[PDB]
């Protein structure tokens, strides 16, 4: 018997490029794959939905790129942990994980001109906007002084 | 103010409760599962209860939708086997079951509305009466209703609960539903100082809570019948009195009254009821709908915001300051050269 598999990061990250291994170990032919990450406890809202066939050529392995979005206002309470669930239809037969989420989206790294500043002048400060990949995004940051 | 004990997610570990049996043991198999993730869901306590457990429910409560639809009889109608007679009461909770399994999984709509069109061409009286003809062979489930001296009110106060959660779902499919909606609550507003027993207050209190229209006699002979302002206690079974508190709680939540609802609701959380047992499918629907109610109404989208303007000579503006419950901005400081 085929056992399909599939691998993941152990958390996800909200607006960023994730990756998962789907697999068919001892299959024969191809066998399309169907992945669907939904929310965890609602599950009525399809937050991220692709399709890859499984080739023999690649001893069915293939891998499903996508960026899983941070919209629909699960961001907003900041009791507990969120979760999302990934389906993955292997043809008609499904697999399922509930993996964290992590609200993060990438790194940023404030120079600032000087490192002690006479009262009455001017701090210079550039913010550096990288990705989780270390390359320039545009998003839109709230600074405090 | 938001802060308050829940349920404990270790403690409801016994009411995963595979479904078999016939009409009614198999709904008995249904409800304390459903009511379970329905619960577990809305408190959000998943992460020390086990992620993947919600899983198998997911499908256990599908064993029970793969069997009920063989037990529902093609007038829409459900019975305890497809030659029993069919129920009013039977057909009510099923509706009220199926109802509150649509906000996690739906499959099918028409045998909701079906059965809602089914009691509602059958069972209604223009009177505004429900009558139970009485074909279910358990009385377990049937909790309060069962033994009571008001068995029309609390009955009729039941269908026309189980007719309303489904409301928003069949309001396009049937369309004589709120003109029984109404000659329910018009039967419900005339006996109501003739009832004697607290569950009936009850039942009828949130029957003539939810979106409607109920008096200031009816609001305080349903405030003045909770002995010792927590509980709504009668003689009987304590199940009967934990299901008449649980009713009386979804009744102050609906009508937006913050005031009765905590002695309530340390009265709910002294009693240490986690469900399960024999007879018990009422007690243990209504608890968790209680503080699953409690648990979205608990915050209450307070959102508590100051939209605290300053206004200077020195300048030509009024600078306004949303302060809100959002932690975007909590404090601001503004300077002042004058």
């Amino acid at each position: 018997s085929p056992m399909y598999s599939i691998i993941t990061p152990n958390i996800l990250r909200l607006e960023s490029e994730e990756t998962m291994v789907l697999e068919a170990h001892d299959a024969q032919g191809d066998v399309p794959v169907t992945v669907t990450v939904h929310d965890f406890p609602g599950k009525k809202l399809v937050l991220s939905s692709e399709k890859t066939v499984l080739t023999p050529a690649t001893n069915h392995m293939g891998n499903v790129t996508f960026t899983i979005p941070a919209n629909r206002e699960f961001k907003s309470e900041k009791g507990r942990n969120k979760f999302v669930t990934v389906q993955a239809t292997f043809g008609t037969q499904v697999v399922e994980k509930v993996v964290l989420v992590s609200l993060q989206s990438g790194y940023l790294f404030i120079q600032t001109d000087k490192t002690i500043y006479t009262p009455g002048s001017t701090v210079l400060y550039r913010i550096f906007t990288v990705n989780h990949k270390l390359l320039p995004v545009g998003r839109t940051v709230m600074v405090n002084i | 103010q938001m802060t308050e004990d829940a349920v404990d997610a270790e403690r409801l570990k016994h009411l995963i409760v595979t479904p078999s049996g016939c009409g009614e043991q198999n709904m008995i198999g249904m409800t304390p599962t459903v009511i379970a993730v329905h619960y577990l869901d809305e408190t959000e306590q998943w992460e020390k209860f086990g992620l993947e457990k919600r899983q198998g429910a997911l499908e256990l409560i599908k064993k029970g939708y793969t069997q009920q639809l063989a037990f529902r009889q093609p007038s829409s109608a459900f019975a305890a086997f497809v030659k029993r007679a069919p129920s009013t009461w039977l057909t009510a909770y099923v509706v009220k079951v199926f109802s509150l399994a649509v906000n996690l999984i739906a499959i099918d709509s028409q045998v909701l509305c079906g059965a809602v069109k089914w009691l509602i061409l059958e069972k209604q009286k223009p009177d505004g009466v429900f009558q139970e003809d009485a074909p279910v062979i358990h009385q377990e489930m049937i909790g309060g209703l069962r033994n009571n001296n008001e068995k029309d009110m609390a009955l009729t106060a039941f269908v026309l609960i189980s007719l309303q959660e489904a409301k928003d779902i069949c309001e396009e499919q049937v369309n004589s539903l709120p003109g029984s909606i109404t000659k329910a609550g018009d039967f419900l507003e005339a006996n109501y100082m003739n009832l004697q027993r607290s569950y009936t207050v009850a039942i009828a209190g949130y029957a003539l809570a939810q979106m409607g229209r109920l008096k200031g006699p009816l609001l305080n002979k349903f405030l003045t019948t909770a002995k010792d302002k927590n509980r709504w206690e009668d003689p009987g079974k304590q199940l009967y009195n934990v299901e008449a508190t649980s009713y009386a709680l979804l009744a102050l939540l609906q009508l937006k009254d913050f005031d009765f609802v905590p002695p309530v609701v340390r009265w709910l959380n002294e009693q240490r009821y986690y469900g399960g047992g024999y007879g018990s499918t009422q007690a243990t629907f209504m608890v968790f709908q209680a503080l699953a109610q409690y648990q979205k109404d608990a915050p209450d989208h307070q959102e508590l915001n100051l939209d605290v303007s300053l206004q200077l000579p020195s300048r030509s503006s009024k600078i306004t300051h949303r302060i809100h419950w959002e932690s975007a901005s909590l404090l601001r400081s503004e300077e002042t050269k004058e």
